[PDB]
């Protein structure tokens, strides 16, 4: 059938399985400051992100 | 009444007292006019009177506004241009 | 005075036809003899034992005419009852009937009033209350219009307080306890129209539930 | 033709008011944006309700013991006699008469003590 | 650190758990800031210099009303 | 079903929807003060109580007789009778009035910042 | 009828805030470096914040899009334009529309 | 002033509506019988309740009482400003019907005794004598409840409003009557109902 409903999920799985978004290879920065600086967002949206 | 005498030139009458003490605070609301807003609710009202007159202008001895002449919308335009509260 | 009290007290709780014989004759002998209070609390035991001959009971119908205007508001309650919890065979005359109807009417108007004045939501909220689980078209009634005059009613015209009936009614229980279900209430409805059916057969409650 | 493309823009239209109205109740737009701004619509209305309630309670410690119970019938009337055509505003005044009452006696005792 | 009008309004604010909630009320706990002084010339003119210069710094802090580290809140609550 | 429309037009004319005071208001401004019989032929009131530009005696004398009259009036009837629904409009003045006396309180013991804020939020909320 | 949300559709809101909460201490329960207090008291901005990712597992997985027939009035050759325009406009408000 | 103005616009409203309705019935097949066939219109119902009053010609005999209702229920339901209009135009009736009930003493107090058997007047009203209560109760009918007494019966209709009140539960409750369409109501509704009472049955 290939439904859309069910692709996009696969799909997700498919790129969030990659390995290419693994958090542990990624520093999160603000990136907008002048100076390097982590995260800023608060303690409840980290565990949401 | 005789109104004859009271139109009659006067020196002591025109230098006179006219208004007293108790007309002010039953006279001192004329001076809403300077807000823009109240000058809008008397433009809104005598429009809404003028319309009332001219609908029922078809009974004898009632005339409403004609659009044509100048003198009436002059002077029902003009009615509060250059309005100053400052200067008697 | 006390003793004869007493003395009907006992004889009435007895219920013996000869007691209650002995008794008809002394209080309709000494109805002049005692008070109004005296009387009023025989008649209400009368009443309330359901007991009493048609002659003594008319006797003390003319009594109470007599005497109404010297009654508080407990001898009227209790006159009330007396005579609500009379001998069937009680037909009265046409002159205290009008005082009690006149009298509980006068009752309950003094006392709307004075809850009202004590607390302005008393009105209000007896009225959230019928018409919570009303039908819809008992909500559709028009509202109170105003009795005053004056210029308002001669020459203006006073706008009237009709506004929009579409409301919704929260019911919450003070104390806590569940509230009863749709099937619960309309069964608790339909039980007490049958009850009131069967008391005035030519009640039309079937028909005032069926409409909603 | 022109009968289908009329109805086509009409389901469009409806799809999208449908939408715009009851897209708070599912989860089919991602991260919940609607159901989000509902939330929010209601914390705002419960906040300014509790804030009404919260702005009588300081007034109410700070005001004159004497007067606390004019406060009382005037917070509740704002609250809920406002708005209902049953309470007739004339009882409320009734009180706030009696109040007065007694605030004139205790005026004329102390002038003339 | 808060003074005694403070916790007055505090204490009758109730029913609050959240500092966006509190922060509605951020304007009536700066009632706070009493900051009595008589009116005399001396100080009348001290109130115009303080207060003008009090806007010209809350003009470069530019903290928005979510930011508000001056102005006691539930933490301290 | 012509003379279903001139009933209903006689209805929609009716005391009850249309006041006779705004009849009289309206023959009034359309009439000038020579035409109006109710004035033309009285000089008192064309002369002594409109056509004096001051007549703040006059004026203060029929103020008092009024205020007399319907003080005696309202002290009858509350003292005869109460239960009687009053007119929407009295209601409405009485409910102004003791909304006003609230927000007075709430003015004085609030600060006007405060105010301000709330108003805004509310109507934001409203729109 | 309206955008406004009534009583009923608020308390399945709050339940979907609790459910974000409890999946998340749920798929991380074997988690040393995990304090789950913090979830106690939050504000409403946090709330909103868990709302987002919350996801309901019992929801059918395919697209729910589909076709729907709604039948249509024959253009009547005896009525006219105009009483056929009228007929199409009242059908459309009584019937289609709704 | 306002009534009055909205009242006139309706009123023109009115005349220039009827006016067209003569002349449509005039040209077209000018048959009643016709003209009833559509009353079930959705604009036609529209029209009705936007131009109908009982003490107005237009659409006199043209419907039956079930339509009539229909058409009051529905302005007085989802319009505010028209029921103004609605309800002023209303005062032309006049009615001004006033009736007594329970002449009969005897009748009185029998209805009395059912109410107080069959239910509990204490919890309406706090510390007062059950005769007194019940002599209330009936007053509050007559102001409010009057209107069905046409063609209600008076003590029909006491009863049905005391078993409906008295089935949500036999105890003192507390009713919040709210119209969402308005914002002031709609936010304390929704700030006064809490989906954990519901379910709780509270
Ligand atoms: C239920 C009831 C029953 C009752 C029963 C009983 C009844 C009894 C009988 C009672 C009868 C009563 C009848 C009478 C009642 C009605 C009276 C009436 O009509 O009055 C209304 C009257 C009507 O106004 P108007 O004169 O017709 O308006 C003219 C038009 O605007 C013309 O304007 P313009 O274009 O010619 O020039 C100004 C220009 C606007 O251009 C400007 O910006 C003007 C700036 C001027 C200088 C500003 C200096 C500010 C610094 C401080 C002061 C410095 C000293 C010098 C001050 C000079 C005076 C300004 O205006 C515009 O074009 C704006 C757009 C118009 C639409 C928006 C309307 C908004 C409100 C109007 C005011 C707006 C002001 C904005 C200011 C700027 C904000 C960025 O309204 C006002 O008085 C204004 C609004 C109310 C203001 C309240 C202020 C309270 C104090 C605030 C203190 C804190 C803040 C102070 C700082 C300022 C804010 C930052
Ligand atoms: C007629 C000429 C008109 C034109 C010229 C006008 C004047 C020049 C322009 C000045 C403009 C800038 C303002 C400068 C003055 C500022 C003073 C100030 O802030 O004092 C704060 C002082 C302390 O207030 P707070 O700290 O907020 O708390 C006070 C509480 O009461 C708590 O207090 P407490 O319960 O503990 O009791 C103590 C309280 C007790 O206070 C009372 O209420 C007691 C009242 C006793 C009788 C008052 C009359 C006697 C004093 C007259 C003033 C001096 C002569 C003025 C005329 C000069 C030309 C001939 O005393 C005080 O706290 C200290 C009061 C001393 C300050 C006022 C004295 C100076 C005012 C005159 C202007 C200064 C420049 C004059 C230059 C020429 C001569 C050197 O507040 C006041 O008392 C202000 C009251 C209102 C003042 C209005 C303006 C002065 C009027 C004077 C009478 C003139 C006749 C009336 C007609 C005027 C034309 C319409
Ligand atoms: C109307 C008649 C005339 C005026 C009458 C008098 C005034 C009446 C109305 C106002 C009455 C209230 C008076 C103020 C009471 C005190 C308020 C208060 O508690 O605020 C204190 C405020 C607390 O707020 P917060 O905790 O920061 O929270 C911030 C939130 O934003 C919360 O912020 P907020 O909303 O609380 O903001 C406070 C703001 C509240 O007040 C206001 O917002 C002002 C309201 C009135 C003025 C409105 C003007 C609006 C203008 C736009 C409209 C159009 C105008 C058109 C003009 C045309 C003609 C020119 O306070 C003020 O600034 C009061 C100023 C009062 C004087 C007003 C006149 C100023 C005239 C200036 C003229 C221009 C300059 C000179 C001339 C230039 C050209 C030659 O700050 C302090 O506690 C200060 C502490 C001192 C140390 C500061 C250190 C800063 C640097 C370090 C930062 C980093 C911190 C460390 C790291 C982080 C933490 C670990
Ligand atoms: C630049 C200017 C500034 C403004 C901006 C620009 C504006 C542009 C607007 C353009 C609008 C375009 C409209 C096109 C519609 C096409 C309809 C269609 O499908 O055609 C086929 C349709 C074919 O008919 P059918 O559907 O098969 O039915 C025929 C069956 O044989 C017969 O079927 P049945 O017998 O079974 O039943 C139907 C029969 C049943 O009988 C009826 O119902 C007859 C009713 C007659 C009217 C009764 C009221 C009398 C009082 C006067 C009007 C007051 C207004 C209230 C109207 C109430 C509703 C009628 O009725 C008929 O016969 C229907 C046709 C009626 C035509 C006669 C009336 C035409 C004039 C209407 C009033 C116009 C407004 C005047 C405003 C005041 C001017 C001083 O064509 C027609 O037969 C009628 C075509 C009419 C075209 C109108 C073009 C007007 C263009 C100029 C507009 C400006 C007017 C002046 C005002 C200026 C203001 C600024
Ligand atoms: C626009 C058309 C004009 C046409 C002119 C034609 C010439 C004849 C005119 C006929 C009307 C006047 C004479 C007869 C009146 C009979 C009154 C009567 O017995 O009614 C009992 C009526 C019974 O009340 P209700 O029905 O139970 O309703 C209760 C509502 O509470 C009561 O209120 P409501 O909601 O029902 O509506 C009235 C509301 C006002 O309603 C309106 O807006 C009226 C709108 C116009 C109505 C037009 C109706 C007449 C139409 C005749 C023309 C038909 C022509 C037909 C032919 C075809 C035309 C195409 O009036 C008030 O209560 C206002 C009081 C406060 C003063 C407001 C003005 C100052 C502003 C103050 C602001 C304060 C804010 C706070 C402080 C601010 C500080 C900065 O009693 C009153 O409403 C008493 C009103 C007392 C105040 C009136 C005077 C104040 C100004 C009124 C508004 C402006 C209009 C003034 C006249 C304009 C003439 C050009
Ligand atoms: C035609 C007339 C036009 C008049 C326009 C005048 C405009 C004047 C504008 C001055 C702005 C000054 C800003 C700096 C701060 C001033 C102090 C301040 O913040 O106020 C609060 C301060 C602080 O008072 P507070 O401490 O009670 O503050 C209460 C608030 N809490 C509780 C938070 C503290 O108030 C004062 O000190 C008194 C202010 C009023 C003083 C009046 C003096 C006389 C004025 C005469 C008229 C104006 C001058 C002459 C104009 C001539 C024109 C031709
Ligand atoms: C003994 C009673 C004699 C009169 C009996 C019939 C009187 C009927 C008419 C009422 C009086 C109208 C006077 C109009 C002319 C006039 O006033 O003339 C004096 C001035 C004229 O104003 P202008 O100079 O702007 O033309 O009037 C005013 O300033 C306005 C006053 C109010 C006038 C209308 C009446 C309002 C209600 C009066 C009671 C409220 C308090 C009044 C102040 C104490
Ligand atoms: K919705």
């Amino acid at each position: 059938p290939e439904d859309e409903g069910i692709e996009q999920q696969l799909d997700q799985q498919e790129v969030l399985l990659s390995g290419r978004y693994d958090p542990k290879l990624y520093d999160f920065q603000e990136g907008y400051t002048k100076n390097p600086e982590d995260d800023q967002t608060s303690l409840i949206e980290k565990k949401a992100f | 009444s005789d109104p004859f005498k009271k139109v009659e030139r006067d020196y002591h009458n025109e230098r006179s007292v006219h208004k007293h003490f108790a007309s002010y605070p039953l006279k001192f609301w004329w001076g809403l006019n300077k807000f823009e807003t109240i000058q809008g609710i008397h433009s809104i009202l005598g429009n809404a009177a003028d319309l009332v007159v001219s609908t029922l202008s078809f009974i004898p001895g009632v005339q409403g506004r004609n659009n044509a002449s100048y003198i009436e919308n002059s002077i029902r335009v003009t009615r509060f241009r250059g309005f100053d509260d400052k200067t008697q | 005075m006390s003793a004869l009290l007493k003395e009907i007290l006992a004889l009435t709780v007895k219920s013996e036809a000869a007691l209650w014989k002995g008794a008809e004759q002394k209080v309709l002998s000494g109805l002049n003899n005692l008070a109004k209070t005296e009387l009023v609390q025989i008649t209400h035991h009368f009443g309330v034992n359901k007991q009493g001959s048609e002659a003594l009971w008319s006797q003390l119908d003319k009594a109470a005419v007599g005497a109404f205007p010297e009654l508080s508001v407990d001898e009227t309650l209790q006159l009330i009852d007396g005579f609500g919890e009379c001998p069937d065979s009680y037909t009265l005359s046409h002159d205290l009937n009008q005082r009690l109807l006149v009298s509980w009417e006068q009752l309950g108007k003094l006392n709307f009033q004075k809850l009202k004045e004590t607390n302005p939501y008393f009105a209000s909220d007896i009225v959230n209350q019928l018409d919570a689980a009303a039908a819809e078209f008992i909500k559709v009634r028009p509202a109170a219009e105003s009795e005053a005059g004056g210029f308002l009613n001669s020459l203006g015209v006073s706008s009237s307080f009709n506004t929009t009936k579409n409301d919704i009614y929260v019911v919450q229980s003070a104390s806590g306890k569940k509230l009863n279900n749709k099937e619960q209430r309309e069964a608790y409805v339909l039980e007490k129209a049958q009850k009131y059916l069967k008391e005035d057969p030519q009640s039309k409650i079937l028909d005032i539930i069926a409409q909603k | 033709a022109i009968r289908n493309f009329v109805f086509k823009i009409s389901n469009q239209i409806q799809n999208l008011a449908a939408k715009r109205s009851l897209a708070y109740l599912n989860q089919i737009d991602s991260q919940s944006v609607p159901s989000r701004a509902t939330i929010n619509m209601k914390d705002q209305v419960t906040q300014m309700q509790r804030e009404i309630d919260n702005m009588a309670n300081v007034i109410r410690a700070q005001i004159p013991d004497e007067d606390r119970a004019e406060f009382e019938i005037l917070k509740k009337y704002y609250v809920t006699g406002q708005h209902d055509s049953l309470v007739d505003p004339q009882d409320v005044l009734l009180q706030l008469d009696r109040i007065q009452v007694l605030k004139n006696l205790k005026m004329i005792e102390l002038n003339e003590e | 650190q808060t003074n005694k009008e403070w916790w007055n309004l505090a204490k009758n604010i109730q029913d609050v758990k959240c500092q966006q909630e509190l922060n509605r009320y951020n304007d009536l706990l700066s009632q706070a800031y009493t900051l009595s002084l008589d009116n005399t010339i001396r100080n009348l003119v001290f109130k115009a210099k303080f207060y003008s210069w009090l806007f010209v710094i809350n003009w470069f802090k530019a903290f928005p009303d979510d930011f508000h580290p001056f102005i006691p809140g539930l933490e301290m609550k | 079903m012509f003379l279903g429309i001139f009933k209903d037009v006689i209805k929609l004319l009716n005391k009850k929807v249309v006041p006779v005071y705004f009849w009289f208001f309206l023959y009034c401004f359309l009439s000038t003060m020579d035409t109006n019989i109710f004035v033309s032929s009285c000089s008192f009131l064309k002369v002594e109580v409109f056509g004096k530009d001051e007549n703040t005696t006059l004026v203060l004398l029929f103020y008092v007789f009024y205020s007399l009259f319907n003080f005696y009036l309202s002290r009858i009837k509350n003292k005869n009778n109460y239960l009687v629904r009053k007119h929407l409009y009295t209601t409405e003045l009485l409910i102004e009035l003791i909304l006003f006396k609230y927000k007075l309180i709430i003015l004085k013991f609030s600060s006007i910042k405060y105010i301000l804020n709330f108003n805004v939020r509310k109507f934001i909320l409203f729109n | 009828n309206s955008g406004n949300a009534l009583h009923s559709e608020y308390g399945y809101l709050e339940l979907l805030s609790n459910e974000s909460v409890q999946l998340y201490k749920d798929y991380y329960e074997s988690d040393a470096e995990e304090d789950f207090k913090v979830f106690e008291n939050l504000s409403s901005k946090e709330k909103l914040v868990m709302i987002a990712n919350f996801e309901n597992n019992l929801l059918p997985k395919y697209d729910r899009s589909e076709v729907h027939l709604i039948p249509k009035r024959q253009w009547e050759p005896a009525f006219g334009v105009w009483e056929n325009f009228l007929y199409d406009i009242t059908e459309y408000a009584s019937f289609i529309a709704p | 002033m306002t009534a009055l103005f909205l009242h006139i616009l309706w009123s023109i409203s009115y005349i220039i509506i009827n006016i067209l309705y003569i002349f449509l019935s005039l040209l077209l097949s000018n048959n009643n019988e016709k003209i009833k066939q559509y009353n079930s219109n959705y604009f036609i119902k529209i029209l009705l309740v936007l131009f109908y009053n009982k003490n107005l010609s237009f659409y006199k005999n043209l419907l039956s009482e079930d339509e009539i209702s229909k058409i009051e229920f529905e302005r007085l339901k989802n319009y505010p400003t028209l029921v103004l209009i609605h309800s002023n135009l209303n005062k032309l009736e006049k009615r001004n019907k006033i009736i007594n009930s329970f002449i009969n003493f005897k009748t009185k107090y029998r209805f009395y005794k059912f109410i107080s058997t069959n239910f509990n007047l204490q919890t309406i009203i706090k510390n007062c004598n059950d005769k007194i209560i019940f002599s209330t109760l009936l007053y509050i009918v007559n102001l409010n409840y009057s209107f069905f007494y046409k063609t209600i019966k008076n003590t029909d209709l006491i009863v049905y409003l005391l078993a409906n009140k008295f089935s949500i539960l036999n105890d003192n409750i507390i009713v919040s009557k709210f119209n969402i369409s308005k914002f002031n109501d709609y936010i304390k509704y929704i700030n006064n109902t809490n989906s954990i009472d519901t379910y709780l049955e509270n």
